[PDB]
């Protein structure tokens, strides 16, 4: 009849109402990126922020319990894991960050997914060097027998007994990051500074860098 | 602690005589009741529909009563009400929080719910007098993840949310009226029994329990599986359900007979099933992988009928409609495909 | 580019080979 | 169901040496990647040692290095630790935990009082 | 000119017929003059009686007649004799062109007859491997994304190259292989009726060639465009590269065929008598290639900043860097550059037969290889096409 | 130890006891009647016996 060819005409003119609006909202979901804030309105906590015409998007996963391994199935599509580390009765809380860092590494939903760490509180870990009168290699016994890489920039004011403390953790997660990361994704890590524009910038610039080698790995020029 | 360790054996004490009981109810298995009626053969589904509307990973999808529409949400921060039978889309619904892991389409037809990492149910209004999709009210009562939740009628929502609980709301007033603790991890899927006055969970703990409605407690609880349940469905009488997990194994378990009853296992099979869902008879239990395919086991005979490879990424839901016509199925592109 | 060079060159030489198997032709006939 | 019965641990002093062991029971144990688990009083949850699906891959912590060996038998299916030269620092309740899914390479079990496929515990107990 | 000889041979010999025809009119009536003037088809001899050798010029028609002007053709006849049978005989061994220069057009008829297989093997492995590529990214559906769209515009822009010159090869092959009969068996070829289904294929093939170098220049483009950018692109800007693809040629293709149909008419269009009117399909060729060599640099110069980091578990950065621009060069077509600006104006002698060589040679293959190094090679192709064949064999025998 | 978590243990027990009084029928009497279920709904199953084209709603 004229009248079931008359909404069916009309549900199918639902579509360019629609198809155009998800089409709008493909540029913009596309040119976002999507991070994930996790170290070791109450329950995502998204974060928009705007560095150089570019949009991201935080996510802290405060909110949740700490059995992480169902909904960190959710965040396979990020861009970048923000995974921020504290530097410091020692509950060896360090050891914790690398093995919540080595499961996030060989997650099979997570092998496409790099990680931008920051090494957090070196000036609570500069005291404790100090002030510590026995060392803090009691629990990494690999530490006497380690030193300085050459290639290091090593800030002033921090001795070399800290600054050998401070890389020591550093190539402590490159250690897991290059034992099964075969090109598909890599570990950028940092140390926190003052955080208004230049922490962020870290952030930026890392995140160039994983864009600019997923396009070259799908070319295969890398 | 002194006056608690016997404690803690008169528990395991008293699971010998949950186990012997259970035992001595055992007359034969299912497998060797089954073996004379003859199988089914090769069920050679085909992709009639191609659902091509959302940006990221689909996690969720509920069919209508009508058999018609379906809800499918997606991580992209929208979720979409489709229909089955022309590829035409009737509603797209931005949601508020991105990250949604649930979806329910109500039975009457007029409301929607959704949920996710936002830790809030929310109920959307279909049928609204200006003409829009409004919210109506935010279910905010969880302290975890939301994973399933399910309408009982227009006015009462049951949700199963990461913080171990389940809980029984009520969309006038917004707030809870039955909570169901219980559970030792994050609880997963559940699913209503057809009267509405029972459902069951499956949880991160290697247990799937059985609820009351009405009153408020776990009537029995169900321990066959090795590893974290990630769905459940009722067999369509009311007393069986099929339980997927991360072991590869699916479980058909009986109410009344109170233990399990067959194991739907293959030796080439060795990553979890995302979801599961009877057919309109109950013969079949098809089940979706993490590989991407979907795998119809005879419900009965435990031997793999056929096979549904229409994915190019691992399925995250599975949905076989009421009259029992078609079956969808939503994976992690973006793309739902309905077979028959 | 390349392939229309080579082939204007090829052209031409067909056509001089053409003319000389037409002058072959008026001292053959 | 899935149980993880634990033995051994008792009265020790430091220098002396103990064995633990958990006969798991409700899984296919050759599938699992099984660990320690460690709370000293007053302290959170605290990993001590891996061992891989077949007994190639072996981690430990720092602090119990050369000191501890884990071992798997898969035919008893039980998993042994074999403690040598305790230190009084290291008493506490000891848990043998499993990864939560077969044939994987993560984990996510030391964790809060909530965790579903771990021991009840056995106290060691170092001191003189 | 210059690609008309026939032609012009054609039209002044009609002219020296009718010519002589009118010139034989003139002469007075004859006393003895026994044989008197049989008019042959090559030259006119005068009135002539006991004439062992009778002598006039070579004919002003021939295409070589400023090399045998100083020379004289022979005839001898009561009538004009027949020597060997044929009807018409006599001396024409002075007019005829030396043995050296048929030597010389021997040894290039060598030359060109080796290029002409060189590249139909060349054209031929490509038009093959290219359509079965264009069967995987069609196919297969995990492979639809808009990298893999500019990728099968490029495969099947070398498919339009590739076909139609193998067309216009074989249209000369054609054309100038048959026999020579009579006038109106050579009026019948120099008309412009006979040559109008290869004038098509000539701008057939010249449209093939440009959107050749205009799709070499968008993924030149495109690549270039996702570098440098923080993120993905909004639009995904695929009308745009469409448009510079397949509608910049006709940019200067059609102001090519209005200026080859009104001054340069000649029998097929792919002989070039003015380079002016050649210069409007290098300059999008020119402007393509060295766009693309621009890109070219900046790829690589990334490309090593991507490699002085990540450096110590890489260790040596030599054999994948020299693996990773040798697979850009045929995406790029960077190959053309190094004998571009050697133009077809100044190549003359043995460099002229080097560059007809070592750019007919790679652009022949090029289509080969883009096949192989982007589609049969993709490590993601060759993920889908392992899954596509274990689904098969399971769901079939198993 | 904690007095918090030995009412926990006492929960755990609460809820055992309330499933250990149930009655539970044998296997061979609640097997058999999943199969009597799938058999008189077999033909109302559009999944195992396929459709014809003119009743199937998907093509």
């Amino acid at each position: 009849t004229e009248d079931q060819r008359n909404e069916e005409k009309a549900q199918r003119e639902a579509n360019k109402k629609i198809e155009k609006q998800l089409q709008k909202d493909k540029q913009v979901y596309r040119a976002t990126h999507r991070l994930l804030l996790l170290g070791a309105t109450s329950g995502i906590f998204e974060t928009k922020f705007q560095v150089d015409k570019v949009n991201f998007h935080m996510f802290d996963v405060g909110g949740q319990r700490d059995e992480r391994r169902k909904w960190i199935q959710c965040f396979n599509d990020v861009t970048a894991i923000i995974f921020v580390v504290a530097s410091s009765n020692q509950t060896n809380r360090l050891q914790e960050a690398l093995n919540l860092f080595k499961s996030i590494w060989n997650n099979r939903w997570l092998r496409t997914i790099s990680v931008i760490l920051f090494l957090n509180k070196q000036d609570l870990l500069a005291e404790k060097v100090l002030a510590g009168k026995s060392k803090i290699e009691d629990y990494f016994p690999e530490f006497a027998r380690y030193t300085t890489p050459e290639d290091a920039t090593p800030e002033p004011g921090e001795d070399p007994r800290v600054t050998r403390a401070k890389y020591f953790i550093r190539d402590e997660f490159l250690r897991i990051s290059t034992a099964s990361g075969d090109g598909r994704h890599y570990c950028y890590p940092h140390f926190t500074c003052a955080v208004d524009t230049e922490n962020i910038r870290r952030v930026f610039n890392d995140c160039r860098d994983i864009i600019q080698r997923m396009h070259l790995r799908q070319y295969e020029l890398l | 602690g002194s006056e608690l360790d016997q404690l803690r054996q008169e528990a395991e004490q008293l699971k010998n005589q949950i186990r012997d009981a259970r035992k001595a109810c055992a007359d034969a298995t299912l497998s060797q009741i089954t073996n004379n009626i003859d199988p089914v053969g090769r069920i050679q589904m085909r992709t009639r529909r191609t659902l091509r509307g959302h940006l990221a990973k689909i996690y969720a999808m509920h069919w209508g009563t009508d058999s018609r529409l379906l809800v499918s949400a997606s991580q992209d921060g929208k979720l979409i009400i489709w229909d089955s039978y022309t590829t035409n889309k009737v509603h797209a619904i931005p949601l508020r929080s991105s990250w949604v892991m649930t979806c329910a389409y109500a039975p009457s037809g007029n409301y929607v719910a959704c949920g996710g990492l936002d830790n809030i149910c929310s109920i959307y209004n279909l049928k609204t007098r200006e003409g829009n999709v409004r919210v109506s009210r935010e279910l905010a009562g969880h302290t975890g993840y939301l994973s399933c939740c399910r309408f009982l009628d227009d006015n009462q929502i049951v949700t199963s949310s990461g913080d171990t609980t389940c809980a029984l709301w009520d969309i006038e007033t917004g707030q809870q009226t039955t909570t169901f603790t219980g559970h030792t991890g994050d609880v997963m899927s559940l699913s209503l029994a057809p009267d509405t006055r029972l459902f069951v969970s499956g949880a991160c703990d290697a247990s799937a329990k059985l609820w009351d409605v009405r009153e408020g407690m776990c009537r029995q609880t169900f321990t066959g599986h090795e590893s974290d349940i990630n769905a459940i469905c009722f067999f369509p009488n009311g007393n069986a359900f099929a339980t997927g997990s991360d072991d590869a194994t699916c479980r058909l378990f009986d109410l009344r007979a109170d233990q399990e009853l067959m194991t739907y296992s293959h030796d080439n099979i060795i990553c979890g099933i995302t979801s599961v869902s009877f057919s309109k008879s109950g013969r079949l239990l098809l089940a979706g992988y993490d590989d991407f395919n979907c795998n119809v086991w005879d419900a009965l005979k435990a031997d793999r009928a056929g096979v549904l490879a229409g994915h190019d990424n691992r399925v995250s839901c599975l949905g076989v409609t009421d009259d029992g016509m078609a079956v969808a199925t939503g994976s992690w592109d973006s793309f739902l495909k309905i077979w028959n | 580019h390349s392939q229309g060079t080579f082939t204007s060159d090829y052209s031409k030489y067909l056509d001089s080979r053409r003319a000389e198997d037409f002058v072959k032709w008026l001292e053959s006939t | 169901q899935v149980q993880l019965q634990e033995s051994g641990g008792g009265l020790v002093q430091p220098g002396g040496s103990l064995r633990l062991s958990c006969a798991a029971s409700g899984f296919t144990f050759s599938n699992y990647k099984m660990n320690w688990v460690r709370q000293a009083p007053g302290k959170g949850l605290e990993w001590v040692s891996d061992i891989s699906q077949s007994g190639a891959s072996i981690s430990y912590t720092g602090s119990v290095k050369g000191r501890f060996t884990i071992s798997r038998d898969n035919a008893k299916n039980t998993l042994y630790l074999q403690m040598n030269s305790l230190k009084p620092e290291d008493t506490a309740v000891y848990y043998c935990a499993r990864c939560p899914a077969p044939f994987t390479r993560d984990c996510f079990d030391v964790t809060s009082t909530t965790y579903a496929y771990r021991g009840q515990g056995t106290q060691v107990t170092v001191s003189s | 000119p210059s690609g008309q000889v026939m032609d012009f041979l054609f039209e002044k010999w009609k002219l020296y017929g009718d010519q002589c025809h009118h010139n034989l009119s003139l002469l007075p009536p004859p006393t003895e003059l026994v044989c008197n003037r049989t008019f042959d088809k090559y030259s006119c001899w005068p009135d002539t009686p006991a004439n062992t050798t009778a002598n006039i010029s070579c004919p002003w028609y021939l295409p070589w007649h400023h090399k045998v002007q100083h020379r004289f053709v022979f005839k001898r006849c009561g009538q004009w004799v027949r020597g060997p049978r044929g009807q018409p005989w006599r001396d024409a061994s002075q007019c005829q062109m030396d043995g050296e220069e048929i030597e010389v057009q021997k040894e290039v008829a060598k030359m060109y007859s080796s290029f002409q297989v060189m590249y139909t093997v060349g054209y031929s492995l490509s038009l093959g491997a290219l359509l079965l590529a264009l069967a995987i990214l069609g196919g297969l559906s995990k492979l639809h994304c808009t990298r893999n769209a500019i990728h099968a515009n490029l495969f099947a822009s070398f498919v339009l190259k590739a076909s139609s010159v193998l067309v216009i090869d074989g249209l000369l092959r054609t054309r100038y292989s048959q026999k020579i009969g009579d006038d109106l068996s050579v009026s019948t070829w120099l008309s412009d009726g006979a040559v109008a289904g290869c004038r098509v294929a000539a701008v057939f093939m010249q449209y093939g060639i440009v959107a050749n170098y205009c799709w070499l220049l968008v993924e030149g483009l495109y690549l270039h465009n996702l570098l440098g950018l923080a993120t993905l692109p909004e639009r995904s800007f695929f009308s745009l590269y469409l448009g510079i693809g397949w509608g910049a040629p006709m940019l200067f293709v059609v102001p090519w065929a209005v200026v080859k149909c009104l001054f340069e008419n000649v029998q097929c269009w792919t002989s070039n008598d003015n380079m002016g009117f050649w210069w409007i399909l290098r300059f999008p060729v020119f402007l393509a290639i060295l766009i693309n060599f621009f890109i070219f640099v900046r790829i690589v110069q990334l490309l090593v900043a991507k490699l002085r980091a990540r450096q110590m578990h890489h260790t040596d950065y030599k054999f994948r860097l020299a693996k990773s621009t040798l697979t850009l060069i045929p995406l790029l077509g960077v190959h053309e550059v190094v004998f571009a600006f050697v133009t077809d104006e100044h190549a003359q002698g043995t460099l002229r037969s080097a560059k007809l060589f070592f750019d007919l040679f790679l652009s022949s293959f090029q289509g080969l290889l883009v096949a192989v190094l982007y589609c049969f090679l993709n490590k993601e192709v060759q993920s889908e096409l392992r899954r596509r064949w274990h689904r098969w064999r399971l769901g079939k025998v198993l | 130890n904690n007095t918090a978590s030995i009412a926990q243990a006492r929960k755990l027990v609460e809820q055992l006891k309330m499933e250990a009084n149930i009655d539970r029928i044998k296997v061979s009497k609640a097997a058999a009647d999943l199969m009597a279920y799938c058999e008189a709904h077999a033909k109302e199953d559009p999944l195992l016996t396929p459709v014809p084209a003119s009743e199937n709603p998907f093509r």
